RNA sequence: AGAACUGGCGAUGCGGGAUGAACCGAACGUAGAGUUAAGGUGCCGGAAUACACGCUCAUCAGACACCACAAAAGGUGUUAGUUCAUCUAGACAGCCGGACGGUGGCCAUGGAAGUCGGAAUCCGCUAAGGAGUGUGUAACAACUCACCGGCCGAAUGAACUA
RNA sequence: CUAUCUAGCGAAACCACAGCCAAGGGGGCUUGGCAGAAUCAGCGGGGAAACUGGCUUGUGGCAGUCAAGCGUUCAUAGCGACAUUGCUUUUUGAUUCUUCGAUGUCGGCUCUUCCUAUCAUACCGAAGCAGAAUUCGGUAAGCGUUGGAUUGUUCACCCACUAAUAGGGAGUGAGCUGGGUUACCCUACUGAU
């Protein structure tokens, strides 16, 4: 048994994206569906799927891009529920190890719009959740 | 010969074995070197590693500085001192045997070059070329 | 790379044109190609096939078993708990330039030699017991629960076919051992504790270098 | 192709009797095993 | 042919085979029927749902509606004149032909011949057959209603089928990303034609019931008249 | 169990006309005519009435046997192959790189030049058979169909074709692109 | 391995076994003719390419002395059997339809709807339709069996031996 | 200088017969392959210590669990396949100068040729195989498979290069290393009349 699930780890970790965490990185985590898929492709080479349900994106999901002479990652996130951050899964998981490890800026992926139709106070809730994990993050939220 | 070496490798004549010491022609503050080995080299039974001009080679250093002595390196050879012939009808050779250091990908290590250098050699490689004060 | 990447290029691709009538047709086609390399394989591999293929026969066989099996409807105490259960058989080797100072014999047999062995010198020597044949421990099973357990030899009381082999200390089959009994930890009439058991051995020593012995219980 | 070496089918008189020894062999081991 | 045969595939599977038991049961049950019942009725019915059965047997409890094989139906009805239960019951054994399919009632008569003249659903081509309505896709994105509805609302077709849809449908797919797409706009059928049976599976991969679906009935019989009773109604 | 006599029925429809000598036979109807050799196969025939023509073998293992329905269904094939003519359709699929694909005749020799192969150079020329013909799809992207009355002739053909771009050291779940078989119809279309 | 009995060889040739210490046959003066043993009869080679029933077709068969060692078995090669099952009251192959409702059953989860997965095994109508084989989408959906039923009409199938 | 040839002189050793090969027979006989008079010069390979019995190969022992079947009956009188649980010298990518007292022989360089069970090279299949690279597996032995440093117990080695630096037989019982117990007859071969 415990080579096979080595099997499975090899196999997983070879699909894993490759970062250099020391460097110049753009963390991108907004709510489900709120257009950035759209957002990463139109900076940047990366065709993630734009279709409205709940996990489109489950991992974390890479796009390289360059401004004023300069090379830059962009590293969005597959998008986090409220969980309410004493127990959680992996994924939103990660997400926080992403932010509390990479040093780097934090982006807020607003949606003041008629999508994502999951409300205000939801959002908002959320948001207040994420809070406390907001101290040294250099966080931008933009509304789109 | 890796990443770097430029062209293919005309047969020119095979003069140095292995282990025979030679002078260093650079600014590093290396005086001779001493070859451990050839590269791209084929094999026949009981012969030696055979090195020529235009070649890259695995190579110790025997004298010069204490930093760079007695650890094998790469190393272009730049004069043959063994008659070789061009294809343009000469035959040629120098008065000594010689060859210089660089890294794996055929760059130069020195800053400088002494005594003239060979013309396939400069060729082939970039470097050098871009080092050599003299060639013929 | 980076992703679910395959997953995602089937799902806006469609994984091939023509894949389904091929997995389709392979496997109309194992039928008789299972056949084919049954016939051919000349050496080894209709042994393993023919092998590989009667575990899954059999395994189908269970399945079809538990099936129908699916269709037609120990007093221990507790710190015991929580366990897992001459002329002939003499070869004279003449030593030395002058072949005639033989004086040797030598042991090529398995023994258990003791603690303290303060082994004798040279001249006087006349039998040589090697370094390596020395078994300090052997598995004991259990009868009762069926456990396997690893534990050392103290002593041999009886060996077949001499009284000399018993104190040299050959462990062949026969040979009845004074096993240590430390770990099972049983407590006897009076609160004793328990140091020396007696053991027969099942394996011999020279086909494999475990040494299995049921405890006579 | 190569073709490659056969096994004969020749006779090869010193598997033949030991074929026969061995039989008797075999023989008196039934008898010595069918009393049980 | 005692090898080189074929393997047929071996399961382990809940259900079981009927055999001739459950065959004599049925057979044994509608002779029980046929004293106790008073009005007889012989139905023909070639595309059937179960729900639609179920529908009408708890809408007419004090009926019984049964289903069953064609030849043991005839058995059990008798089919000579010289072996039947009751009399003038080999001539209607004659005339049942179809998938049937059979009523015990004691209700009236006029009340089930309107029932089933009421009676109307909405079921699929079942080709040889007609389906009334043409259907043109559109050489544009591909819908599992198929131009049914408006384009903002339906939801484009999986891309799990679209193979299918090339090996069965006879029909170019051809996918740019996850949703499907066509380069020409297809017709799959005319009205006033036999559908064919890939003609009816698009209709079907649509999720069209396009077609009506009412019951006919070919005759009757009454145990006290003990009298046949013939009658086509649709 | 060695059976005695075994046979099959092949119809013979109105139009078309048959003749047999020994094993040979030529097919000949309104599309055109066939011919084929079947002396390897140790079988009779025999007419009834001019609908109808019964093969048999006699004393049969079953080998010979199986052979004798095989031969049933290939002259009803070549029968097939006359009154309607078969047609095979393909498509030529890509993701990068298109498909330049072509006709030509070298010395009478019917090549099919396949070009730009997933950006290669190479010229990949196959040759077309007798008795077959090609039409690029008029009106369809990307879109081939053949048409014969060789059967075997032309899904060697297109076997052929769809076997020169087997590409190669590559993960063939990525690289979906090819040329591939969309369907096997008949020419006709009506009948 | 050990004993006991017996027979062969030893002192002994001949026929056959392709050749031969151990096998099969066989009573040695020289010659003729005849008949045969064991073994053989396509050619070497003297003798039937005899007759006759069957089985076998090996991508290095076998021509073996035999129980005997690889060995118990694999094998969609093949012939014959045994024991069971099905059936014109319609066997098997197939093509067509249904293949349901409570139900998306319980936790379980972001999502789990017969099929990521733990444990449950119901009744309802039922010709028949599982708390549900297998593909499946993120779930759902769709498709397939297992199960019945429509067309066809004919014998077929499981296991086991040899 | 001989070797070689010629003029002259002119032996010996050794000798049952003499000679072509493979398989078989527990140099000659059996079966086969070839063999064409007579001969010259080189040649060094030969010249009255290795299958008891088809040996050997990749998958532990012992005690259990199912038991397919077997025991003409018994399942625990009793056998019993395939699987499977039982520790097997330190459970958390923590980790022993186990090469330490074996008087025992085995260790090494050029060249043929063979086998393949392939290390690369050619073609193929499957692998989460995006590619490049790489792991397994199949056919296949036509060709190829390096140069150095090294011993009171090298033990199995490091150094580098190379596409790779795979494995065994018949070999020097004639040259060499250890703490060490008539190659002149003919044969065939290569050249030549």
């Amino acid at each position: 048994d415990p080579l096979a699930y080595l099997e499975q780890v090899r196999q997983h970790i070879g699909r894993l994206p490759s970062i250099d965490p020391n460097t110049r990185t753009l963390l991108i985590c907004g709510y489900p569906n709120v257009g950035k898929s759209s957002f990463l492709r139109c900076i940047t080479k990366s065709d993630v799927d734009v279709q409205p349900y709940a996990f489109t994106t489950k991992s974390l999901y890479v796009g390289h891009f360059d401004y004023k002479y300069l090379r830059f990652q962009a590293i969005d996130t597959p998008g986090i529920l409220d969980r309410p951050t004493e127990e959680m899964n992996n994924i939103e998981m990660q997400s926080i190890y992403a932010i509390a490890h990479l040093r780097s800026c934090v982006l807020y992926f607003m949606d003041l719009s008629e999508q994502c139709g999951f409300t205000i106070e939801a959002q908002v809730k959320l948001f207040h959740s994420i809070k406390p994990l907001f101290a040294n993050k250099s966080v931008m939220v933009v509304i789109n | 010969s890796g990443n770097g070496a430029q062209g293919t490798k005309f047969r020119i004549s095979l003069g140095l074995p292995v282990g025979a010491i030679m002078n260093c022609a650079d600014n590093s503050g290396a005086r001779n070197l001493y070859i451990i080995a050839v590269k791209g080299s084929g094999s026949r039974l009981n012969r030696l590693p055979a090195a020529s001009l235009g070649d890259m080679v695995m190579a110790t250093v025997k004298k010069g500085k204490p930093e760079l002595r007695k650890k094998v390196m790469p190393a272009i050879v730049v004069r043959q001192a063994k008659s070789w012939r061009r294809r343009d009808g000469v035959f040629l050779y120098f008065e000594d045997n010689a060859g210089v250091i660089a890294n794996p990908k055929g760059e130069m290590k020195g800053s400088a070059i002494t005594g003239p250098v060979g013309k396939e050699c400069a060729d082939l490689w970039p470097r050098v070329a871009s080092n050599s004060g003299v060639v013929v | 790379p980076q992703n679910d990447y395959i997953e995602r290029h089937i799902k806006q691709h469609g994984k091939r044109l023509d894949h389904e009538e091929r997995k389709r047709k392979r496997e109309a086609r194992e039928s008789h190609k299972i056949s084919e390399r049954a016939q051919k394989l000349t050496g080894w591999k209709g042994k393993q096939f023919a092998k590989k293929r009667y575990a899954e026969k059999v395994s189908m066989r269970k399945k079809i078993k538990a099936h129908e099996q699916s269709k037609v409807k120990d007093a221990l105490p507790t710190y015991l708990l929580d366990r897992e259960q001459e002329e002939e058989m003499f070869k004279v080797i003449k030593t030395g330039k002058s072949r005639s100072k033989s004086w040797k014999r030598m042991i090529t047999k398995h023994t258990f030699v003791g603690e303290g062995f303060t082994r004798r010198p040279v001249k006087m020597e006349r039998i040589i017991r090697p370094s390596a044949l020395r078994q300090k421990k052997a598995n004991v099973t259990h009868p009762e629960l069926g456990v396997t357990v690893f534990l050392p030899i103290l002593a041999v009381k009886k060996n077949p076919q001499s009284p000399m082999y018993t104190q040299l200390g050959v462990l062949t089959k026969g040979t009845i051992i004074e096993v240590n009994v430390s770990e099972l930890g049983m407590v006897t009439a009076g609160g004793k504790v328990v140091w020396g058991k007696y053991a027969q051995v099942t394996n011999e020593p020279d086909r494999d270098g475990c040494v299995n012995a049921v405890l006579l219980v | 192709m190569r073709v490659r070496k056969r096994q004969s089918r020749r006779t090869s008189t010193k598997l033949k009797e030991g074929i026969k020894k061995k039989a008797s062999a075999h023989r008196k081991k039934e008898k010595k095993m069918a009393k049980k | 042919m005692p090898r080189s045969k074929r393997s047929k595939l071996v399961t382990l599977a809940q259900t079981d085979k009927k055999g001739r038991e459950n065959k004599e049961r049925i057979f044994d049950e509608v002779r029980e029927a046929l004293d106790t019942y008073r009005y007889v009725w012989v139905l023909h019915l070639d595309d059937v749902r179960t729900p639609v059965l179920q529908e009408i047997r708890t809408s007419w409890a004090g009926s019984k509606l049964i289903m069953g094989k064609r030849k043991v139906l005839q058995k059990a009805l008798g089919e000579k004149r010289e072996e039947e239960y009751k009399e003038n019951l080999y001539q209607l054994s004659k005339l049942c032909s179809g998938v049937t399919g059979l009523l015990f009632t004691d209700e009236d008569v006029n009340t089930v011949k309107e029932y089933f003249k009421s009676y109307v659903r909405s079921d699929y081509s079942r080709p040889n057959t007609k389906a009334p309505l043409t259907f043109t896709i559109p050489e544009g994105i591909v819908y599992s209603r198929g131009g049914q509805i408006p384009a903002e609302e339906d939801v484009p077709m999986i891309h799990s089928l679209e193979p299918t849809m090339r090996n069965k449908f006879e029909i170019p797919t051809k996918i740019k990303a996850g949703k499907i797409t066509i380069d020409s706009p297809y017709l799959v059928c005319t009205e006033g034609e036999k559908l064919d049976v890939r003609q009816a599976l698009i209709l079907k991969q649509f999720g069209i019931a396009a077609s009506e679906f009412k019951v006919k009935v070919s005759a009757y019989y009454d145990n006290d008249s003990s009298t046949v009773e013939s009658t086509n109604i649709n | 169990m060695k059976y005695i006599q075994t046979e099959q029925q092949i119809e013979v429809p109105e139009g078309v006309t048959v003749s047999i000598k020994s094993r040979i036979v030529k097919v000949v109807g309104p599309r055109g005519t066939l011919t084929k050799n079947l002396k390897h196969i140790d079988v009779t025939f025999t007419k009834v009435n001019n609908q109808l023509i019964k093969v048999a073998v006699h004393n049969g293992g079953r080998k010979h046997v199986a052979a004798l329905r095989t031969v049933k269904s290939l002259v009803d094939n070549m029968i097939t192959g006359v009154t309607k003519g078969y047609k095979y359709k393909m498509r030529y699929v890509y993701a990068h790189f298109p498909i330049n694909v072509n006709i030509v005749e070298k010395d009478g020799a019917k090549f099919i030049e396949v070009r730009n192969f997933l950006g290669d150079k190479k010229i990949r020329n196959v040759p077309v058979r007798d008795g077959v013909t090609i039409e690029f799809s008029t009106n369809v992207k990307d879109e081939i169909v053949l048409s014969g009355n060789s059967v075997e002739d032309v899904s060697q053909n297109a076997a052929d074709l769809q076997q020169i771009c087997r590409v190669r050291n590559k993960d063939i779940r990525k690289f979906l692109d090819g040329i591939y078989v969309s369907h096997k119809g008949f020419i006709t279309e009506d009948l």
